[PDB]
DNA sequence: GCACGTGCTAGCACGTGC
DNA sequence: TGCGAAATTCCATGACA
DNA sequence: ATTGTCATGGAATTTCGCA
DNA sequence: GCACGTGCTAGCACGTGC
DNA sequence: TGCGAAATTCCATGACA
DNA sequence: ATTGTCATGGAATTTCGCA
């Protein structure tokens, strides 16, 4: 009853309307409101009030701001329940986001054969000859595609399939996702003496990897077809799947990724010969205007509820792997760098720093 | 007639016996004859077996029109017979003891000669390991005749291991 | 050479077109195109040519194209190519569909309390005092909930809670997912027993019980939160749960299911108390004018590429768990009945009678 | 003052000893006053423990703001009332040797005792299974005084089970 | 040696057939 | 230049994780 | 410390054969 | 008794810590 | 009727499967 | 023979206190 004093005196207190009449019963103050009679608590009552009308189910704003109003009144009652609601450690860590995240970017594809390759593994699949895995490796520019069979996806086995292939070329940069045989120590000091730079997308994540995981379809799909009413054994339909997948036309494109890294046909079935009557250096030439000139996509518009990052913001990371009844959120951590507008790197829980998408992020409410 | 081109014919040949290198004693010699680009394969035996299973491995990369070599048993048998058929492949001989291919394929044939020999003197026992540096070295070895290496013949590119 | 003695004879055949020169050359028919020379295969040697380019990579439309007019040109290639296409099994069971499901109904909400009760299973949770599962039963109109924590999934737990539940009152009907104990002899012979009518979701479509699967969530959310940092023994905390949900304002109903159930708050915090001075009868009376007039949403907007089904129409079902590298489409069957613009009745490939969403169902292309 | 509404009070007590069904020998009456409506919990004893868990279950569907039952022992014990204070619910008792309810739920507490007793003459062992069905035959028994049934005036519907 | 972090697909339960 | 048919391009969807 | 992709088939538009 | 159909969540592999 | 602040409603997103 | 739902918090709109 501090300043609830100078109301019931008929005093002006700055918030609350004068065209209403307020009173004293049963040791309360009260209003009379169109609704019905309100109690008007104390302002020192008010944070147990908006704590204890929350904790009844941990409700939002609405349903919260519902329960309180039954019984009482005050000026913005709403500015008291986001206050408790934004510090409410159990809410803000078990809540579900309302916001999308910031539209796609697509990045500019390499521009010649061998700067950039793709790297992933498939399975474990049905047993073939002993064999239950298949590693993947896609050159960018091209889209062009070696596949070799393995006995598990481990670095030794990862070693040497890239050094039958390096044989051929060795690329600039080779791109993978987190997997523990393409992070190992022995791998990077391959990598090292060859010269190759290594590149990791952000953990949980494929979308980064897209260009391999794509093809990764394309390989199933062929695979399946092929095996339809007969049992399963793949080992030697791969390089059957390599060759064909290699001379197939991409329509938007039109061409197939033996042309885009060879500019002609081999000896392959229904052959391109339109470049016949030109020496190998007019073909090469034309090779280069062609691989200047491919199509390339533009970045999708923006949802009209999505959000982009800023340093310096509240954000909080999706657990990777939680147990049942276990919260799906980190608590909160603060934005250091934004790389672009979908990548990240925060200070986390450990706290460590670490590089996310932000598709693993959620703005902190309030 | 028509330009020459790649995959328009590739030249193929063995090279051996050699020290018992990892459990190896021979090499399968493959030269495009256009772009002068070259694989190398280890084997264990001169035989139409080894053949094969190398030759598959390369034909799911890029496939030839016609294969040249000497009448050695491997090529004339009539098992690789029916293998070069199932794949569309024409078979070319020479005729025996007179060896023909063309003036850049004799001269790139002779250095993978050589350069194998060479590490058969400095590092002359396990020759297995070190084919992969041998292959990228002869294929961005520069041609005198045309003024590009066989890697930017095949793939219209420079190299990002230059030599 | 049927027809094509006419054209090198000069004669006009309808299709072709005259202002380009055909003629003969190394045994076979051709002709001088902008794009270069081409052969102008026989048509009786033109199914064979289409299927020879197809089985390379099992392309679709476009990308098998482009392989024959490498070699060949004739009239309407394309006519020929979907032709094989339609035909092709493999293709049509293993490719995916790019068109849209029909938008949502959204079905008028029952009329009065006890009309539909709609059912289904939580868990395996973490085992709490020996129980693992629990039984969840919504009531439609209400929203209204109650909570029974049961060893098993099984008719027999499901018998001995909806007995103890229906001692308050016996509903019309109770809506299910096929779910094997709710499927049984036994549990049909209950509801019979009874009088209620049994109604079943169509198989792999939650949505279907979108009510009480919805209401799982917030049971879990608010499971979750009153775990925080604590071992997860939620046994105890079922009862809580179901009277704080129980009484829980839905923001655009402005009412809490307890309110849509009895018509007045109970002796729970922060109660309304608005309807004060009422007689019972002038409640009852109130409660009816609000149930009648409750906030309904009304159907989506139509996917730009959606498709809608008919009778007599191709469509496959999509395999309930394939295998790896099996196909995930069934053979195609014929739409019998169409229940709904989004429910239909198939002739399988058993081949029984089903009844499916149409969420589990593909036009057959071609 | 202000009209009786359901949820203001609620009146409980128990019957028994009766025959060993299904291994209980009592049950507990609890009768909302303004409704007349009924439920209806079996029990092995009249005692504080088995008070509380029926009830328990009771007041996880709605909460009584008061009590009323005579002078028994479960109801008067400390632990029944440490129990009623926890969740707000004020208690009140008749005075000894004279019960006082209600008009309305002297009636109903007379009929449950008369039904009951009836299968008890009927189906005079097992009446452990049969409490769901006097329950609703309780909760849809029309009542003389009002013109409506418990089930009418808790629910404001009809109902699916007439009687 | 065993838990952790990152990448993947298996497997259990229930009620009903043969 | 203008018309109808044919060829060629547009682009939402869905699977790879 | 990094970033989605592209085969697919009905729809929508462009081109083409002819006069 | 064991495979099937419908409903659910577990679990294995690899390379690196302590 | 008209103004700025406050209250109240609008509605995309995401999890339950 | 059947069919998505609704809590949630910034945005967008409506109402309200005052003169
Ligand atoms: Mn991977
Ligand atoms: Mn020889
Ligand atoms: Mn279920
Ligand atoms: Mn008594
Ligand atoms: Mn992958
Ligand atoms: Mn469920
Ligand atoms: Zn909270
Ligand atoms: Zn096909």
């Amino acid at each position: 009853d501090a300043e609830l004093d100078q109301l019931l005196q008929g005093h002006y207190i700055k918030g609350y309307p004068k065209q209403y009449t307020y009173f004293l019963e049963d040791g309360k103050v009260k209003v009379s409101r169109p609704e019905g009679v309100k109690i008007i608590p104390p302002q020192s009552d008010r944070q147990k009030i908006v704590l204890q009308a929350h904790n009844l189910a941990h409700t939002g704003r609405e349903a919260t701001l519902l329960k309180i109003a039954n019984l009482y009144w005050w000026p913005n009652m709403r500015k008291d329940v986001v206050k408790q609601l934004g510090r409410c450690q159990q809410c803000l860590i078990t809540n579900a986001s309302n916001k999308a995240s910031g539209p796609i970017l697509r990045p500019d594809r390499p521009q010649k054969p061998f700067d950039k390759f793709f790297i992933d593994y498939i399975g474990p699949l049905p047993p073939s000859q002993g064999y239950l895995y298949v590693l993947v490796v896609v050159d960018g520019m091209t889209g062009f595609t070696w596949l070799y069979p393995t006995k598990a996806p481990s670095t030794s086995a990862t070693v040497k399939s890239l050094n039958v292939l390096t044989s051929i070329a060795i690329p600039k940069v080779i791109h993978s996702d987190q997997g523990a045989a393409f992070t190992s120590s022995t791998f990077a000091e391959w990598a090292k003496e060859r010269g190759i730079h290594l590149e990791f997308s952000t953990p949980y994540h494929p979308q980064s990897s897209g260009k391999v995981e794509r093809k990764n379809s394309d390989i199933k799909r062929l695979l399946t077809k092929l095996l339809v009413g007969r049992p399963t054994k793949w080992y030697d339909l791969l390089p059957v799947v390599q060759l064909a997948l290699n001379n197939t036309y991409s329509p938007v494109l039109k061409y197939t990724p033996h042309q885009l890294l060879f500019g002609i046909d081999s000896n392959t079935p229904f052959a391109n010969q339109d470049t016949l009557d030109l020496t190998r250096e007019e073909e090469l030439s034309l090779l280069q205007e062609i691989r200047t000139s491919l199509y390339h996509p533009s970045t999708p518009p923006a949802s009209s509820r999505s959000w982009s990052p800023v340093v310096g913001q509240l954000v909080q990371e999706r657990v990777a792997r939680p147990a049942s009844l276990r919260p799906r959120w980190h608590k909160p951590s603060t934005v250091l760098k934004v790389l672009n507008p979908r990548t990240v790197v925060i200070l986390d829980h450990l706290g460590n720093n670490r590089t996310v998408s932000i598709d693993n992020l959620k703005p902190t409410s309030h | 007639d028509r330009p020459q081109k790649p995959f328009d014919k590739f030249f193929i040949d063995y090279i051996g016996p050699l020290p018992p290198s990892q459990g190896y004693l021979y090499v399968l010699v493959v030269v495009d004859g256009m772009t002068g680009f070259t694989w190398l394969y280890p084997t264990k035996a001169p035989s139409t077996s080894a053949t094969v299973k190398s030759l598959n491995v390369l034909t799911s990369i890029a496939i030839p029109k016609v294969i040249h070599s000497d009448q050695g048993a491997a090529f004339t048998s009539s098992t690789f017979a029916e293998w070069a058929k199932e794949r569309g492949i024409h078979l070319e001989f020479s005729t025996p003891y007179h060896p023909q291919s063309s003036g850049k394929v004799e001269r790139k044939n002779s250095d993978i000669k050589r350069l194998l020999t060479k590490l058969l003197v400095g590092r002359p026992t396990k020759w297995y390991d070190l084919l992969p540096v041998v292959q990228l070295a002869l294929n961005n070895t520069y041609s005198p005749v045309l003024k590009y290496t066989p890697h930017q013949l095949l793939f219209g590119i420079d190299s990002n291991t230059p030599f």
